[PDB]
């Protein structure tokens, strides 16, 4: 049944002491249809960027056009947590907080999704179109809530599981952390689910930011390949927490912004010729081991993977599980991958 | 291993008003008796006009569980001409930081936003209630003439405190100067005695405090937490205060001299994201008679066998040294996502050998979540890595998770029975929990 | 507008506009006699 990564399903027995092995083999397809997604922050600072947001519609979706089976995209906005000290509570400057410099800007928001994933690009090109900024009051900004809102919400946004799904974060300063939040009184730690009611994050003022290992979980349970585009010297920032977070990519913004249908395609291109595999074990005593055999032959420990993958290439990973101790399954899947080997271990003691 | 969890004194505030969420112990020694004392920064008042203000419920132990509000304040928001409030009492989280000298009570509140008198605004610079035996008094240094988020004018003045040995009170401010942060140091002596129920700003002759830096440094949280302790010899209390988002959320921990404010030394956490200083706790830990250092990192993440990465928390324990050194020694928690680290609160000599103790909490952890707290005894060498005892919450989740182990505090005894005692506030259940240190007998076969 | 204090944070780039201008009207270079 699985066509990319084989075998889909092995059952192994083992008894304390013993170790077993067997060959798991990843093959990457030729082309992918891509579902890409815009999350957009729409702050103040973002200001003169989403105006560049115009010209990215019909050319990305015409250099994608030879890499990707079909295209997607969508939208959608975040700024803050609408609450003090983060934006302010005066009756004038709550709805908006430019209003101190005559601007319209829009009231402040959690995380509003937009327009979820369609090929008529022309509707892309009309969400943009129409979209307006907003304000609040702290350098960093509220990304990585909307991110894991983003990311578990399914049927809303409107992935596809036979895609390749993308997420495109577009920022300009380092984002908010899980506890940051208390001094605002939220002292709740988020729970994981995803809460768009009206397609209006309700709860952003309630619970308090994820953290670094809840968003990578929840990213890489959705199989959602992160592709970060900040554009100050916050692209730093956003790169040196790359190996925290598995499976994303960060790419640089140049003042001119002419760079942002290069940089998705190139960071698309990275991404596809790339293979890297984890363990989801809840079993007591079984320990993996797994080496990756790549093309070129080298001995990888399989955590990093084998990079430089194209198709017409067969990437393998040899693996070995032990039986240490006595007392279920374990899953082992290609980051970013949409299938899953599925090792129905059977233990006997 | 000694702390009695067979009969835990139980205490309760109102539903839904977090009480429990920072406690003390009360101690005047002029009436000889014990009190506790319990914030409950979402409690009603009786305050009019006011919704949800904040209570600081003193309970008593022997035997009386009757927990009697403190009034630190009674009326509610003045005013700076008709119908143009002054201030805005109501959310203030008042009582979110309790701390007790023998005779002093200082109680905080901040979320006080606050009418500048310049214009129509709402800066949540916040108070402080000083209550000394019979008077009563308001300390508040961050509502100044300069205020802005430019300024302190977003202090939250509050957020920690602290009691120096000397008669001094520590402040940290984590918003000041686009939330660079503040610790602000002034004495009980001139607190009382420079207090016009009619003034704002009132300027203090003998105040220290730290000033602006460059904006490199915004969003740094300096004061997210304080802690006081000798560190360089001169006998007087020298300020201890966690920045856990410095140096690219690296996360920093200051130590400033406790006569002039001036740096002494500095500590830096080792990954991003981890919220290095974010519980800070200066105790002697190895009986040298010089204080030791201890620093929370809740957030941090650790390498897995199979090298998946797992967020477990980690605690850095650093001995002072004679010479101006410090040895470091790292400490990681036990369960993924339970914040490990969140408090640390030395707790004296909990079994009265020569070396004292220290019990660090993991809120999130333990079974369903409930929380878990965990007991360490010191040695000659230093820290004893390995936990004696496990402190378990009984309470179960009614809406958000019991968070039992989010505040705690020790080295006193209630009992008398000699040795130190300890209260755990599980704020999520709004309960609050008494231990029991039992004698140690050694037997000699 | 553009002179209250110096505003860092996110709205430091919006603290730029609507700061006092001129409006220049002349002839094209293009189009002299
Ligand atoms: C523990 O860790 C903390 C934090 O990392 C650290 O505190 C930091 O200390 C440094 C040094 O004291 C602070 O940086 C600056 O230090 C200079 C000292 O001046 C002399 O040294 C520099 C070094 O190159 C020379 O260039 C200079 O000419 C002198 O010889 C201070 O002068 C700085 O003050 C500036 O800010 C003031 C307020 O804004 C201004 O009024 C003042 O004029 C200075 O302005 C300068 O910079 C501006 C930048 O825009 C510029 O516009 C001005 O024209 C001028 O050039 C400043 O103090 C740093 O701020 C501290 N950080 C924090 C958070 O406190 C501890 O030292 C460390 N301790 C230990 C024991 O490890
Ligand atoms: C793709 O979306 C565009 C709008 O973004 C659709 O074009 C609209 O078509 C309706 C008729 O159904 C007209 O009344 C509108 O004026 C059109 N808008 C624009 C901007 O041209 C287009 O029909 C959509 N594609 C398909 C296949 O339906
Ligand atoms: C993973 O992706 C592949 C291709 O992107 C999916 O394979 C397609 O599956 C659908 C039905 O599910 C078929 O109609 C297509 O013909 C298949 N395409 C190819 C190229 O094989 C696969 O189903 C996806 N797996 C999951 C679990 O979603
Ligand atoms: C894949 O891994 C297995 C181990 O699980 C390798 O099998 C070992 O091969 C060496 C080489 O001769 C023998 O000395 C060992 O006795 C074999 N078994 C074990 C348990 O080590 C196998 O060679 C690996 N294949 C590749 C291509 O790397
Ligand atoms: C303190 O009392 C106030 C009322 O005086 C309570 O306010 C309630 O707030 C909820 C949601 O904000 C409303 O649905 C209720 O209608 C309010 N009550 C009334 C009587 O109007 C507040 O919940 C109380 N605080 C605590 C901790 O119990
Ligand atoms: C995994 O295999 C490597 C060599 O293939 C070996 O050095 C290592 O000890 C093994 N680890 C386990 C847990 O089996
Ligand atoms: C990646 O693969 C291409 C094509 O096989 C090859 O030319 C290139 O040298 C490879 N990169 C490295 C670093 O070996
Ligand atoms: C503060 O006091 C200590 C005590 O000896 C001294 O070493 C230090 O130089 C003083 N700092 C300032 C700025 O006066
Ligand atoms: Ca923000
Ligand atoms: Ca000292
Ligand atoms: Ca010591
Ligand atoms: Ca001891
Ligand atoms: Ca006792
Ligand atoms: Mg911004």
């Amino acid at each position: 049944i699985n066509t990319q990564v084989t075998p889909g399903e092995v059952s192994i027995q083992l008894r304390p002491g013993a170790e077993a092995n067997f060959m798991l083999k990843v093959h990457p397809l030729k082309k992918y249809p891509v579902d890409l997604y815009y999350l957009v922050d729409v702050s103040a600072s973002m200001h003169n960027n989403i105006e560049k947001l115009n010209s990215v519609g019909n050319d990305l979706s015409r250099k994608m056009a030879f890499f990707s089976r079909d295209f997607r995209l969508g939208f959608g906005s975040y700024v803050d947590k609408t609450v003090s000290p983060y934006i302010s509570i005066h009756p004038e400057r709550i709805h908006n907080q430019c209003s101190d410099y005559n601007l319209d800007c829009m009231p402040p928001h959690g995380y509003i999704h937009v327009l979820s994933l369609t090929e008529n690009i022309t509707e892309f090109e009309k969400a943009v179109h129409r979209q307006k900024i907003s304000g609040n009051i702290d350098t960093p900004e509220g990304g990585f809530d909307a991110m894991l809102q983003a990311a578990v919400c399914e049927s809303h946004i409107g992935w596809r599981k036979e895609a390749k799904r993308l997420l495109l974060v577009m920022t300009d300063q380092t984002s908010h952390l899980a506890l940051d939040s208390k001094l605002a009184g939220i002292v709740v730690p988020n729970d994981g689910n995803c809460h768009l009611k009206n397609n209006v994050y309700v709860k952003s003022t309630t619970m308090e930011h994820p953290s670094l290992g809840q968003l990578s979980e929840k990213l890489i349970d959705n199989n959602i390949n992160v592709i970060f585009a900040v554009q100050g010297k916050q692209f730093h920032w956003y790169k040196d927490l790359l190996p925290l977070l598995p499976g994303t990519i960060a790419g640089e913004i140049e003042s001119k912004a002419a760079n942002l249908n290069n940089l998705v395609v190139e960071a698309y291109q990275k991404l596809i010729s790339e293979v890297k595999v984890q363990v989801e074990n809840q079993v007591q005593g079984i320990y993996f081991n797994i080496t990756a055999i790549c093309p070129d032959g080298s001995r990888k420990p399989g955590m990093e993977g084998c990079r430089n993958v194209t198709s017409n290439d067969e990437v393998l990973f040899n693996v070995t599980v032990t039986m240490k101790k006595c007392d279920n399954y374990a899953i082992i899947k290609p980051i970013g991958f949409n299938e899953t080997a599925k090792i129905h271990i059977h233990r006997n003691c | 291993f000694n702390l009695d969890v067979d009969s835990p004194a139980e205490y309760s505030g109102p539903e839904g008003s977090y009480f429990g969420f920072a406690v003390d112990f009360f101690v005047p020694s002029a009436s000889s008796r014990m009190f506790l004392l319990v914030g409950a920064p979402k409690a009603n008042t009786t305050q009019p006009g006011i919704v949800e203000g904040g209570q600081v419920l003193k309970c008593d132990w022997s035997s009386t569980r009757r927990c009697q509000p403190i009034e630190f304040d009674a009326t509610g928001n003045r005013d700076y001409a008709k119908d143009d409030p002054l201030e805005f009492k109501s959310h203030q989280w008042f009582g979110a930081s309790v701390r007790s000298k023998q005779d002093k009570i200082l109680a905080c509140a901040p979320l006080y936003h606050w009418r500048t008198e310049m214009k129509q605004e709402r800066e949540p610079v916040g108070t402080c209630f000083l209550q000394d035996g019979t008077k009563t008094v308001e300390y508040a240094p961050c509502r100044s003439q300069d205020i802005d988020a430019d300024g302190q004018g977003f202090c939250q003045g509050g957020f920690s405190i602290d009691f120096t040995k000397a008669d001094r009170v520590l402040l940290g401010g984590p918003g000041s100067f686009y939330w660079q942060g503040q610790l602000i140091s002034d004495q009980v002596a001139e607190i009382v005695s420079k207090y016009d129920p009619n003034v704002y700003s009132i300027k203090y002759n003998n105040q220290l405090a730290t000033r602006t830096a460059q904006a490199i440094f915004d969003d740094s949280y300096l004061g997210y937490s304080v802690a006081v302790g000798d560190f360089n010899g001169d006998g007087i209390d020298d300020f201890v205060s966690g920045v856990p988002r410095a140096a690219r959320t690296l996360g920093m921990v200051y130590i400033y001299d406790g006569k002039n404010m001036s740096s002494l030394y500095n500590f830096t956490g080792e990954q991003m994201a981890a919220y290095f200083g974010f519980s800070v706790a200066a105790t002697d830990i190895n009986g040298d008679d010089y204080a030791d250092v201890f620093i929370g990192a809740p957030l941090f993440m650790d390498r897995g066998s199979d090298g998946k990465l797992q967020e477990v928390g980690q605690v850095s324990v650093s001995l002072q040294r004679a010479s101006g050194d410090f040895q470091t020694t790292k400490l990681n928690g036990f369960e993924v996502f339970a914040r490990f680290g969140s408090a640390i609160a030395p707790l004296g000599d909990l079994d009265q050998d020569g070396f004292n103790d220290i019990a660090i909490a993991a809120p999130y952890g333990g079974e369903d979540k409930k929380g878990i707290v965990y007991i360490f005894n010191g040695r000659s060498t230093g820290l004893n890595a390995v936990p004696s005892q496990i402190l378990e919450g009984q309470w179960a989740a009614r809406s958000m998770p019991p968070s039992f182990g989010y505040s705690m505090k020790g080295a006193t005894d209630i009992d008398k029975n000699g040795y130190p005692d300890l209260i755990v506030g599980a704020f999520g259940v709004d309960r609050a929990i008494l231990y029991r240190a039992r004698p140690v007998i050694t037997v000699n076969a | 507008n553009g002179f209250t204090t110096g505003r860092r944070g996110d709205l430091a780039t919006i603290h730029g506009m609507n700061r006092p201008f001129l409006l220049l009207m002349a002839t094209p270079l293009e189009r002299a006699q």
